[PDB]
């Protein structure tokens, strides 16, 4: 029962993931900075404020947009240039 | 007097059409080591190998299999870019005078804001000059996909079986000319091995005629049915790709690794094939002697190379160690008969519109190191020239293209029937 | 509907190469083989050859071998023919006809018709 | 495959039984087709597959036979019906035949 | 011998080999395997129902109460049951099968009501 | 008459035409089709097994030892079988169907055990 | 009791309640999962039903036959089999010979149906 249950749960996971947007566009160079706005000493350099180009509704227009990521999820390139950790490995959804 | 009685489970059959299932994909049900061949006795069954539907079914199955094998692989849509090409001039012989062409191009990377500059050595047949700028052949007709490197797709025996209420009937007669009342019949739980080979003009590997060469045709004399010639004995053939070639990975996005040719190690030479001339001579002699039966004992015979068409049919087309070989068989079918090793030059391709379809082009990845392929040649696909010619030499040319005929070269002994187990008869028993 | 248009009338001088076209519409192009036919003026209709629109297979007759060459174009659904090294007897009418599958008797439907003057 | 049309020439009148044959070399079973070519216009198919006839063909046109000899026959004859007719076998088209009023 | 072991043999030699044949009636591929298997089960169930509505359920052999109209066949017992194969027999009586089936059903129905009347008699 | 033809007819009339109604009992598009077909097969198998555990296997009609109870229907036999349709009868006894099935099954089991004991009585 | 109530009971008590078991033998990729599960269940039931009917035992659960009981299979007198044993142990015991039982049953039923038809052949 355990093996077939594991397989069924895996397939349920994949099926639920399938009808959702693909998130390739975040695979872009990230300009990221530290955050020290009402921060704690404990949360030092775990969250990172990143910005990047992004597509729009219309393919011609590009928008400079920003969001907050976690250090465990981001990797430095070779300044303050960053990328998603999984971007080098496999697609993202 | 006589009274009706109903007998259930009675040995009666009729021809019918239904789905079959394999035995040996990740879905084939494994076979068993008991090839139970119950020799039906005092039977005689009509056969028509040209209309047994299952061959088409097998063809369709193969098509679908191919598609499902290719779908979970990288789609090289970004690869359709302008190619800055240069003809290679490194250790290149006078036979291959500018087939490989090393082409630089810009390629997308993981971050589409950035790009890179990579190279390749696409063969000539896949690149066309757009105007020194070239494009890959398929970039205007159809999309392009790549074969997953895991599968080493090749002939794997795929037995066939009928689904629990249908019977498969062989024809053990060794002179079965394809159509008519077959005298000796025997059923089987499942078919024997049938390698799903893909070859045109030359049926590579498979089953050989048990006693003598056989010529099959739905009508021998109407110059429009692809004649099959099954050999009594095999003909050894050795095809070789001797250019030491490497492989490199190029990141085309988040995880999509495109396998591209990096550079050819050492020297470069033509990838050719060899066949023992003497054995080929004897076998073609055997073939013409058999043909004399259908075309008279006083007819000249001529063999001439293919008459034209597409590349896949104008040449022996087949698979060898992952690569796709296109050998020019004009060096064999050139002879005339009255009442040492042949060498075949061969080209290679990396873009294949397999199954002569439109809209699905497959990219065959290169294979590291030289490639060898030793095989048994088992039969040919011929066509009669025609021209009527009063009484004159009748010319035969290699044909093929329609891969279904190749399947018929192994699915002619067989047929599928449906059991009608509820019979009735008169007897002296009364309720 | 099923329409087989054929090339226009062409006039020429001996020794060159002449090309003709037959465009089809209304049916699956690859399913039906195409025969080309020729009749000399006030004569029978000799069979120029046949072509398979699935792989480009073609068969000619010796009477007209080594001089003719025909190919296909699946994109526009057309069949092309060409003749080189012409002789004065070759003047006459040429036709494109349609036969099911790998069969040759039923020449159902026909082209408009081309004339060639050698 | 030798093909010998018969008769080479023929004159027939309106509404009469007219039959035309072609001798072959050996037996070809139902494998046979006959066509028409009105002068100037493109040839059209009358009969195929031996007796089998084409679609949209009036039933007056009917062919059949066996062995080396077959026959296409017509009983009724409207003025458009007469034309040049062609028997066909394999790559051995018939020479043809001439049909005229009266 | 085995499956279709005596299909070409004489009539009686096949008549006692019914058990084997009776017993041996039972995505790109999963859907087709399912289609074939369920078609087989439907065929078996149709055969079983056809036997059941004739009262011969559970017996490969059976006996009925319809006279044999000689129009369907006139061959005497020795010719059929010693010098003929099952396939030839099915070929010979192909048209009449439907009629036979109809009569068979009707006979059972008549018989059945008769039986009930006997069980109704005190 | 044909399928369901005697549905509006008298009880007695419809009780003669059971066979005509018994034989007619038996990519996502293929999925729903196979689901429906397997459901129909399983329903026919429901009925076949339920008759099999009642000693009535292979007979469209079958009498059993369980006696009637006037509580279930205070009905004269002529009314039931010559005046009142099948649909009204199924509606009327829809409440008590389960107890009938239970008693019938118990009686069949007892009958099988008695038959087994009698067959060994030697 | 209900489903498999007499799982470990003595042979007679379990045999008395064979009906509940008999009833209980019958009831988008999850679609094909349920479809093949149900068709396999139906196929198993129908295979067992046909294996019964080939013995003439269809339409019954307690069907009697005429195969002599070769003592080689087991020499346990009826007291232990039918008053001091469970079905599981018994099935474990004759697992090695059940095929021969089936074959002998086939032969016996074939002879009996042929003899029955022969008797009906009399006028
Ligand atoms: C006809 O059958 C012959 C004999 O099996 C086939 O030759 C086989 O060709 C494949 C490549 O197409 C070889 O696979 C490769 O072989 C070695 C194994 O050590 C290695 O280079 C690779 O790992 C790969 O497995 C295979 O070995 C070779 N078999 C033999 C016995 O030499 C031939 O391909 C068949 N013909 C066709 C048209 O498929
Ligand atoms: C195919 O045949 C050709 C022609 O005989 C072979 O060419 C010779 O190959 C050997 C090695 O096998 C070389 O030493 C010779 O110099 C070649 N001689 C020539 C070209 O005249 C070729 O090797 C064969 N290929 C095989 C068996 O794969
Ligand atoms: C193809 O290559 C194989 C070896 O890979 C050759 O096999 C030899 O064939 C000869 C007969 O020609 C046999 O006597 C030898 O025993 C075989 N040797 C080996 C090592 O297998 C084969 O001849 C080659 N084919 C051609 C046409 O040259
Ligand atoms: C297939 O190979 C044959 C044999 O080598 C080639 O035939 C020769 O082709 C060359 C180049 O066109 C000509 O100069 C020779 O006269 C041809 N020889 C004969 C005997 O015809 C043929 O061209 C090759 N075909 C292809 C398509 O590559
Ligand atoms: C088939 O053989 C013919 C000769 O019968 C070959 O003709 C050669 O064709 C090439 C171009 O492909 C020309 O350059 C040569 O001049 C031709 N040679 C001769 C002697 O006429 C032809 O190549 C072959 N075709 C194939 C294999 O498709
Ligand atoms: C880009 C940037 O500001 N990176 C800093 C790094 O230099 C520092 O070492 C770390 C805390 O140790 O916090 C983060
Ligand atoms: C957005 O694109 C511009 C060029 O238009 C580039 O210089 C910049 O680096 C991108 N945005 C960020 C946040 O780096
Ligand atoms: C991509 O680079 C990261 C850097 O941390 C590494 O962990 C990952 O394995 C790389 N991708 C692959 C496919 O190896
Ligand atoms: C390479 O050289 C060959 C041989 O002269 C010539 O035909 C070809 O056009 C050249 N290609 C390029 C890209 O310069
Ligand atoms: C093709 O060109 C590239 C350009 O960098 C070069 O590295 C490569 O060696 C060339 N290939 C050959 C075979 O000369
Ligand atoms: C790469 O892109 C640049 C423009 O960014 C273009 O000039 C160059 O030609 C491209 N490289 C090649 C090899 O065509
Ligand atoms: C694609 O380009 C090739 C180059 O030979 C040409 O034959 C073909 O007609 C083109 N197709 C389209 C749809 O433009
Ligand atoms: C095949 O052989 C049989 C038996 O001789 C014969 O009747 C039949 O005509 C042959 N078929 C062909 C197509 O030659
Ligand atoms: C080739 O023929 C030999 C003859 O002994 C046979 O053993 C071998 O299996 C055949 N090989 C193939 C690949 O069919
Ligand atoms: C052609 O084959 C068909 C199918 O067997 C047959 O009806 C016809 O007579 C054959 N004709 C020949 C061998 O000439
Ligand atoms: C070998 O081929 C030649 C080609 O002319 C042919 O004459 C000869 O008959 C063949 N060999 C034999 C033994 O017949
Ligand atoms: C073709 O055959 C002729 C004999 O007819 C021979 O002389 C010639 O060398 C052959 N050509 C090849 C193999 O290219
Ligand atoms: C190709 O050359 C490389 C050089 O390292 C070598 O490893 C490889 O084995 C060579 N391949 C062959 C087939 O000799
Ligand atoms: C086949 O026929 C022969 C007579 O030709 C007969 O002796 C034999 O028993 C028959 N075989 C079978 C298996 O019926
Ligand atoms: C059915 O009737 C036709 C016409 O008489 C006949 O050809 C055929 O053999 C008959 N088949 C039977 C009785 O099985
Ligand atoms: C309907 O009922 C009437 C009496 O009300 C009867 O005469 C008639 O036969 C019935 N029809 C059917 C089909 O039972
Ligand atoms: C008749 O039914 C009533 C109501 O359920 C019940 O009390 C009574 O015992 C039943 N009698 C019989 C004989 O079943
Ligand atoms: C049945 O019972 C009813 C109740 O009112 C009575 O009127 C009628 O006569 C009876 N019918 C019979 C015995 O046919
Ligand atoms: C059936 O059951 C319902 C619900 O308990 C009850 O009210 C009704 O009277 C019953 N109907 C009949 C016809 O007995
Ligand atoms: C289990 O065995 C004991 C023996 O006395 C008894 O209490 C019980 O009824 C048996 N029942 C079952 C169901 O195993
Ligand atoms: C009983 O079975 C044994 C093996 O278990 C065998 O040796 C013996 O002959 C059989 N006796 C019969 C069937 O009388
Ligand atoms: C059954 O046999 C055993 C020995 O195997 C014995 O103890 C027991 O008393 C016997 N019972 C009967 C009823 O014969």
């Amino acid at each position: 029962m355990v093996e077939q249950m594991h397989t069924d749960i895996i397939s349920l996971w994949d099926q639920s993931l399938k009808p959702c947007v693909k998130l390739t566009p975040l695979c872009v160079t990230l300009q990221c900075t530290n955050v020290t706005n009402n921060i704690t000493d404990d949360m030092r350099g775990e969250l990172k404020n990143c910005s990047f180009n992004m597509t729009t509704e219309l393919r011609d227009k590009k928008q400079k947009v920003y969001s907050l990521f976690y250090r465990l999820d981001v990797v430095q390139i070779n300044n303050k240039e960053y990328r998603l950790i999984n971007c080098n490995t496999s697609a993202i959804t | 007097n006589l009274w009706v009685t109903v007998y259930y489970g009675v040995p009666v059959w009729k021809d019918a059409e239904t789905t079959l299932f394999c035995a040996s994909t990740h879905a084939c049900v494994p076979t068993d080591p008991n090839p139970q061949e119950i020799h039906l006795e005092n039977v005689t069954e009509e056969f028509n190998m040209w209309k047994n539907n299952m061959v088409e079914q097998m063809h369709t199955d193969i098509i679908s299999l191919w598609d499902q094998s290719l779908k979970p692989c990288v789609k090289l849509t970004p690869l359709c870019v302008t190619l800055q090409c240069t003809n290679v001039t490194n250790n290149i012989t006078d036979d291959m005078r500018g087939e490989l062409k090393n082409c630089s191009f810009n390629m997308t990377t993981e971050l589409r804001d950035k790009k890179q500059k990579v190279y390749s050595l696409f063969y000539r047949l896949d690149v066309v000059q757009i105007n020194k700028e070239y494009r890959l052949i398929n970039c205007n007709t159809s999309a392009i996909t790549q074969a997953c490197p895991k599968v080493s797709f090749e002939p794997i025996p795929i037995h066939y079986c009928a689904p629990a209420g249908f019977a498969i009937l062989k024809c053990k007669d060794k002179k079965f000319n394809g159509t008519g009342p077959c005298p000796s019949v025997s059923t089987v739980q499942c078919t024997h091995g049938i390698k799903p080979v893909v070859s045109t003009q030359l049926l590579l590997n498979g089953s050989l005629a048990e006693e003598e060469v056989m010529i099959r045709s739905e009508n021998i004399t109407n110059n429009a049915k692809n004649i099959l010639v099954q050999f009594n004995t095999p003909v050894q053939i050795n095809c070789t790709r001797p250019n030491n070639n490497t492989r490199k990975s190029i990141r085309i996005g988040p995880g999509q690794a495109f396998y591209a040719t990096g550079d050819i190690i050492g020297d470069i030479r033509q990838a050719h094939c060899n066949v023992s001339k003497a054995t080929w001579n004897e076998t073609l002699g055997k073939v013409v002697k058999q043909l004399r039966k259908h075309f008279g004992n006083n007819t000249i015979i001529r063999f001439a190379n293919s008459s034209g068409g597409d590349l896949e049919v104008t040449t022996h087309s087949f698979n060898c160690g992952g690569e796709f070989f296109y050998c020019n068989t004009s060096g064999l079918f050139n002879s005339t008969w009255i009442s040492d090793s042949i060498t075949l030059p061969c080209r290679i391709k990396q873009i294949i519109n397999m199954w002569q379809r439109i809209g699905q082009a497959m990219y065959a990845p290169p294979i590291q190191g030289v490639i060898r392929c030793v095989s048994n040649i088992t039969g040919l696909i011929l066509t009669r020239d025609g021209g009527s010619t009063n009484s004159t030499t009748e010319t035969f040319r290699p044909g093929g293209g329609d891969m279904r005929d190749n399947w018929r070269s192994e699915l002619y002994k067989y047929k599928v029937v449906k059991i009608e187990p509820l019979g009735v008869a008169p007897t002296r028993c009364k309720r | 509907q099923v329409q087989l248009v054929q090339s226009g009338a062409e006039v020429k001088k001996p020794g060159a190469s002449v090309k003709v076209s037959c465009k089809t519409s209304g049916y699956t192009f690859t399913d039906f083989y195409m025969h080309w036919m020729r009749q000399a003026p006030g004569q029978g209709l000799e069979w120029m050859g046949w072509i398979n629109p699935t792989g480009g297979g073609v068969n000619y007759a010796h009477k007209f071998q080594g001089r003719v060459t025909m190919t296909r174009d699946t994109s526009i659904s057309t069949a092309y023919m060409e003749l080189s090294r012409l002789t004065s007897d070759d003047t006459g009418v040429y036709y494109c006809a349609r036969s099911p599958a790998r069969e040759l008797l039923p020449l159902d439907y026909w082209g408009q018709g081309t004339l060639v003057t050698v | 495959i030798q093909v010998t049309q018969s008769p080479s020439s023929l004159s027939a009148s309106v509404g009469d039984r007219v039959t035309i044959t072609c001798r072959a070399s050996q037996g070809i079973s139902n494998y046979l087709a006959w066509y028409q070519q009105k002068p100037g216009k493109v040839p059209k198919l009358l009969i195929y597959g031996a007796s089998t006839l084409q679609s949209g063909v009036p039933s007056r046109f009917s062919g059949s036979g066996s062995g080396t000899d077959f026959t296409l026959t017509i009983s009724s004859l409207q003025p458009e019906d007469f034309a040049t007719y062609y028997c066909q076998i394999y790559e051995t088209f018939g020479q043809g035949t001439k049909v005229d009023i009266k | 011998l085995g499956f279709l072991g005596a299909a070409g043999s004489t009539m009686g030699a096949a008549s006692m080999t019914l058990t084997v044949q009776a017993r041996n009636l039972l995505t790109v591929w999963g859907i087709k395997q399912l289609q074939a298997r369920v078609l087989a089960v439907e065929r078996y169930l149709r055969d079983q129902q056809l036997l059941g509505i004739w009262g011969c359920s559970g017996k490969l052999i059976c006996c009925t109460n319809v006279p044999w109209n000689s129009s369907w066949s006139n061959r005497n017992l020795s010719e059929i049951w010693d010098n003929m194969t099952w396939l030839q027999w099915d070929k010979e009586i192909s048209n009449y099968t439907q009629i036979i089936y109809g009569l068979l059903e009707e006979s059972q129905n008549q018989q059945e009501k008769n039986e009930q009347d006997l069980l109704a008699l005190d």
